[PDB]
């Protein structure tokens, strides 16, 4: 039936100058009828190959595509600092047209502790029924961290939400925010907010907490 | 070839959206256009294409006939409708250019792509609230502050500090949807500690689809 | 004005398998295709068989130009006991190119046909992946084969893949078939040392009425 393409990694740290090397696996044989993209925030995916190892008009040439049948590779040499994007195979062989999962090529550096800091919710927004509060981590490397909520010493689940920025391109780190989100009734039934955030960069997980409080 | 798309879409779930594809530069009938959707944070999607001078189309057959795409020669413009909206279809769609007539699709140029937002929720300014700095938010001699941008619909809102002035340690994060149907994001900032006291810091955040502008002052209690 | 195609599988009327023979240049606004149509003979498939089928059934049908290919240094009649037309035969459309004699160096050569027409061309060839390489070598000669097709800001290679696959019925080789659409007043440039089976013929689409 459909063709699935698996690509690997998902997630690449590397540095400039690095030889950086993508495979892309089709569950058939496709000949080469595989295309490969570049994707960066906010913009279309731009073709980089196509055919399996044409380069596109105007493409660096420090990008290769290789293969043919079902093992198929991207390899960037010298990666530049305009290199940093997700990149997408995608064949051309057969219908639908089907594309791997992506493979994110990230900054490498330094491990970076995160600043924690730790916001109780607003006067304005109790009177209107809900409570938010908000952990910020502040400036970290690498991006994976665990942040967990604790309200009178007992943990939570399901009822927060976390969103990450992307890499930052001055220091390279990442920052993070862990939202939760109760009603105001079910907030107004405990008395200490506790943040619990266990990175790399820390010896032992730290703790940011208020009462309810002051 | 440029290729240029209509505007961002808010439509409730069952409706139907038809977007535009329109190609400038030289010879619509020298390729096909193909059509490749992507939902926030996810892959890539292929929903199917078109060469315009034949007038046929290819389809993706899990869309199940929902997707209709068109073309106009005398426009040099393509369309893709689809019908019966869900929540799922939230979603960019691009356009692209295939200069293989389908015998090797590849998208050699790109619209600039359409944000689809399927939703049943209503169209809605934000609500701001003040990250306000604390004790419990300094390090050093340094303190975060930071606006909570709750409750809009639809996507985007702009965050500025200070109408602009301020740009050095600002983070403003990728919006989350929440089970309301709303969107929310906070914007945060680091400064100096001493200076809450003398520096006003002031989150100017702008809800174009609501024609929404709020300037909400963020202060030490 | 609708054709019902029987036996010849709509992708075969390119090529011309011997059940295709009479729908080489059909015309017909609905096309019937059947269960027991088969686009080839040789045992293989087409490239992007389901976009190229899409075309045709809404093409009206096919009318066929010459390409006007002449070679010299190489047998032009591969044939095989697959696709019967009075004795071992061929694709009506293609060439099976060979070498002059048996496991002698193939030439490198290459091919250039010009649309002059103002339509797009259908333009069609197939890659031989012997069931041996002895089998490429006695056909081609040793070393290694590549066939690669060039138009306009495009370029694309093909590498045979020599494999013995299960038989159908007794051959364990495959011939698939590429395909591109040639636009008005470009060229397509074949380069090839073996392993290509050649377009005599291209194909335009008559359009609806």
């Amino acid at each position: 039936g459909d063709i699935q393409l698996t690509q690997s990694p998902s997630s690449l740290s590397a540095s400039v100058g690095d030889r950086v090397t993508i495979t892309c696996r089709a569950s058939q044989s496709i000949s080469s009828y595989l295309n490969w993209y570049q994707q960066k925030p906010g913009k279309a995916p731009k073709l980089l190959i196509y055919a399996a190892s044409s380069l596109q008009s105007g493409v660096p040439s420090r990008f290769s595509g290789s293969g043919s049948g079902t093992d198929f590779t991207l390899t960037i040499s010298s990666l530049q600092p305009e290199d940093f994007a997700t990149y997408y195979c995608q064949q051309s062989y057969s219908t639908p047209r089907t594309f791997g999962q992506g493979t994110k090529v990230e900054i490498k550096r330094t491990v970076a502790a995160p600043s924690v800091f730790i916001f109780p919710p607003s006067d304005e927004q109790l009177k209107s029924g809900t409570a938010s509060v908000v952990c910020l981590l502040n400036n970290f490397y690498p991006r994976e961290a665990k942040v967990q909520w604790k309200v009178d010493n007992a943990l939570q689940s399901g009822n927060s939400q976390e969103s990450v920025t992307e890499q930052d391109s001055k220091d390279s780190t990442y920052s993070l925010s862990s939202t939760l989100t109760l009603s105001k009734a079910d907030y107004e039934k405990h008395k200490v907010y506790a943040c619990e955030v266990t990175h790399q960069g820390l010896s032992s997980p730290v703790t940011k907490s208020f009462n309810r409080g002051e | 070839v440029q290729l240029v798309q209509s505007g961002a879409e808010v439509k409730k779930p069952g409706s139907s959206v038809k977007v535009s594809c329109k190609a400038s530069g030289g010879t619509f009938s020298s390729y096909a256009i193909s059509w490749v959707r992507q939902a926030p944070g996810q892959g890539l999607e292929w929903m199917g294409g078109i060469i315009p001078i034949f007038g046929t189309a290819n389809y993706a057959q899990k869309f199940q006939g929902r997707v209709t795409i068109t073309a106009d020669e005398s426009t040099s413009t393509a369309y893709m409708e689809l019908s019966s909206l869900r929540s799922e279809d939230t979603a960019v769609y691009y356009c692209a250019r295939d200069p293989s007539f389908w015998a090797a699709e590849y998208f050699q140029h790109w619209g600039q792509g359409t944000l689809v937002t399927v939703s049943s929720a209503s169209t809605k300014g934000p609500s701001v609230f003040p990250l306000a700095p604390s004790s419990k938010s300094t390090s050093g001699g340094t303190a975060a502050l930071g606006c909570l941008v709750k409750d809009y619909f639809p996507e985007p809102v702009t965050v500025s500090w200070n109408s602009g002035a301020l740009t050095s340690g600002v983070h403003t994060f990728p919006a989350v949807l929440q089970s309301s149907g709303l969107y929310s994001l906070s914007s945060v900032v680091t400064v100096p500690s001493s200076s809450l006291g003398t520096q006003t810091y002031i989150c100017n955040v702008n809800h174009k689809p609501s024609n929404t502008k709020v300037d909400k002052k963020v202060e030490p209690k | 004005r609708t054709v019902d195609l029987g036996q010849c599988g709509l992708l075969g009327t390119i090529t011309g398998p011997p059940q295709c023979d009479q729908f080489l240049e059909f015309s017909a606004d609905l096309i019937i295709e059947r269960r027991e149509g088969s686009d080839v003979c040789y045992p293989g498939k087409f490239v992007n068989e389901e976009a190229l089928r899409q075309i045709l059934r809404e093409s009206g049908g096919i009318d066929k130009e010459a390409m006007g290919f002449t070679y010299s240094g190489i047998r032009t009649n591969g044939a095989t006991s697959a696709c019967r037309r009075s004795g071992s035969s061929f694709y009506a459309e293609m060439k099976w190119l060979l070498s002059n004699t048996d496991n002698a160096a193939f030439p490198q050569m290459t091919k250039s046909y010009k649309n002059t027409r103002k339509s797009p061309a259908l333009i069609v060839w197939g890659i031989h992946h012997s069931v041996s390489t002895a089998e490429q070598t006695k056909l081609y000669g040793s070393g290694n084969k590549l066939v690669t097709v060039g138009s306009s800001n495009y370029q694309q290679s093909f590498v045979p893949s020599p494999g013995a696959r299960p038989q159908v019925n007794g051959l364990s080789g495959r011939i698939d078939f590429h395909w591109l659409m040639l636009n008005p007043n470009d060229t397509v440039t074949f380069s090839f040392n073996g392993a290509f089976i050649a377009p005599d013929r291209a194909s335009f689409l008559r359009g609806k009425s």
